C-alpha cells in the first residue's frame, strides 16, 4: 500500500502543453506529504520542477517562465497532476513523480519514487516497427526493430521465460527521424533447432504487439 | 538557486576499496542534503538523509558526512552490483539536485564474443538492408568497430549501441549496425565487422558471402 504510476501522452506537438498524472495508492493525497514533479532529459541528470504539499497546499516552482508550470492536487481520485504548457523540444526527458517526507532536521526529501514516464516533443508522427529476425559452442540470435517512433518499445525474449545471456540495446536516432532497435541473446551452439525462439516486441504508441519467431 | 556540483564525473574501482563521491554547495545549506542512488533503467532510490543518516535497507557499505558547503558519499567495499550514477540533492522547500556521478565497478579485461548477422531476405523486399555486428560481454568498454565492404572500409554509414555496464558480471555489450540499400548490398559479396580490443593480442573478423 504505497504507489506511484505516471500516465500521460508519450509525445507532445511543440508549443502544445503536455499534462502528466501521478496515481497514488495506500496514502490519501490530503497528508501533508509532499509530491513532486523530476525530470531527466537524455543524458543529462535529474531536474526538479515543482513539490506540492497536500494539507498545507504549499506549491514551490524551480526558476521558468511565468505560468508555464502548473500542479493540482486532487483528493477525489487520489492523485496529483502536473501541466506544462508552451513546450519545446527542451522538454523531452524522463518525467518522474515522487513523495517527500520528513526527518529529524524538519525538512522533506523524496522517499519513494515512480517508474517514470518519457515524453518526447517533435512535430513527427506516431509510426509503427518493423521487426527482423537476426541469425547468422556458443550462438547468437537477435530481432531488429527498425522505425519506430516515438520510445519505448519493450522487447522480451520467451514470453518473459528465457532471461540469461540477454541484452536489449539502447535505441539509436537514425538520419530519418526514427528509432532503430536491437535485441539479442547468446544460446549454446547445440540448440539452432532444438529451441525454438520468439521476441516479444510491443510498441505501446502504436499499438504493435508482434511475437517474431526466428530461423 | 542554490547549484549543486558533484566531483569526480566518473570513478572505476575494483570491489573491496572504498569510493569518495564529493559534493558541493552553492550556499551553506546546514545539514539538508540527501544521496540517491540510479541503478541504469531505474527510478531513483534515497540512500542517505540529513547529509549523514543512512535510510532504512540500505547496505552499511553507503555512508553520509559533511556540513554546510562540502558533502561527501563513502562506499566502503564496492561490489559488483554498485554499478549506478549517484545524485546529490539539496532541500529547503525547494529542491536542487547535483549533475550526478557515474560509479563503474572495474573487472577483469573480458574479450568480446563477436557474431555478424547478414539481413533477412524479408528485409531486402523493402530496399533498406541492414546487418549487425554484435559484441559480447567484453571489458573494457571502449571498443573499436571497423565496417569493411568487400575488403574497402566503409565509413559513415554505421551507427554504434553500447548497453549498460552489467550489475552482475560488470561487463557490456555493443551492437553497430551497417544500413545499406538494396541495391547497393546486391552489388557486393563479402561483408565483415573487424574489431579492436585490449583483450585481443590480433583483431578479430567475421564475415558472411552474399
Amino acid at each position: 500500500q504505497l504507489q506511484l504510476q505516471e500516465s500521460g501522452p508519450g509525445l507532445v506537438k511543440p508549443s502544445e502543453t503536455l499534462s502528466l498524472t501521478c496515481d497514488v495508492s495506500g496514502v490519501s493525497i490530503s497528508s501533508n506529504y509532499g509530491w513532486g514533479w523530476i525530470r531527466q532529459p537524455p543524458g543529462k541528470g535529474l531536474d526538479w520542477i515543482v513539490t506540492i504539499y497536500g494539507g498545507t497546499g504549499n506549491t514551490y516552482y524551480a526558476p521558468s517562465l511565468e505560468g508555464r508550470v502548473a500542479i493540482s492536487k486532487d483528493a477525489s481520485k487520489n492523485q496529483f497532476s502536473l501541466r506544462l504548457n508552451s513546450v519545446t523540444a527542451a522538454d523531452t526527458a524522463v518525467y518522474y513523480c515522487a513523495r517527500k517526507i520528513t526527518y529529524s532536521s524538519g525538512w522533506y526529501y523524496f522517499d519513494y519514487w515512480g517508474q517514470g514516464v518519457l515524453v518526447a516533443v517533435s512535430s513527427a508522427s506516431t509510426k509503427g516497427p518493423s521487426v527482423f529476425p537476426l541469425a547468422p559452442g556458443t550462438a547468437a540470435l537477435g530481432c531488429l526493430v527498425k522505425d519506430y517512433f516515438p520510445e519505448p518499445v519493450t522487447v522480451s525474449w520467451n514470453s518473459g521465460s528465457l532471461t540469461s545471456g540477454v541484452h536489449t540495446f539502447p535505441a539509436v536516432l537514425q538520419s530519418s527521424g526514427l528509432y532503430s532497435l536491437s535485441s539479442v541473446v547468446t544460446v549454446p551452439s547445440s540448440s539452432l533447432g532444438t529451441q525454438t525462439y520468439v521476441c516479444n516486441v510491443n510498441h505501446k504508441p502504436s499499438n504493435t504487439k508482434v511475437d517474431k519467431k526466428v530461423e | 538557486e542554490i547549484v549543486m556540483t558533484q566531483s569526480p564525473a566518473t570513478l572505476s574501482l575494483s570491489p573491496g576499496e572504498r569510493a569518495t563521491l564529493s559534493c558541493r554547495a552553492s550556499q551553506s545549506v546546514s545539514s539538508r542534503l540527501a544521496w540517491y542512488q540510479q541503478k541504469p533503467g531505474q527510478a531513483p532510490r534515497l540512500l542517505i538523509y540529513d547529509a549523514s543518516n543512512r535510510a532504512t535497507g540500505i547496505p552499511d557499505r553507503f555512508s553520509g558526512s559533511g556540513s554546510g558547503t562540502e558533502f561527501t558519499l563513502t562506499i566502503s567495499g564496492l561490489e559488483p552490483e554498485d554499478v549506478a550514477v549517484y545524485f546529490c540533492q539539496e532541500d529547503h522547500n525547494w529542491s536542487t539536485f547535483g549533475q550526478g556521478t557515474k560509479v563503474e565497478i572495474k573487472r577483469a579485461v573480458a574479450a568480446p564474443s563477436v557474431f555478424i548477422f547478414p539481413p533477412s531476405e524479408d528485409q531486402v523486399k523493402s530496399g533498406t538492408v541492414s546487418v549487425v555486428c554484435l559484441l559480447n560481454n567484453f571489458y573494457p568498454r571502449e571498443a573499436s568497430v571497423k565496417w569493411k565492404v568487400d575488403g574497402v572500409l566503409k565509413t559513415g554509414n554505421s551507427q554504434e549501441s553500447v548497453t549498460e555496464q552489467d550489475s552482475k558480471d560488470n561487463t557490456y555489450s555493443l551492437s553497430s549496425t551497417l544500413t545499406l540499400s538494396n541495391t547497393d548490398y546486391q552489388s557486393h559479396n563479402v561483408y565483415a565487422c573487424e574489431v579492436t580490443h585490449q583483450g585481443l593480442s590480433s583483431p578479430v573478423t567475421k564475415s558472411f558471402n552474399r
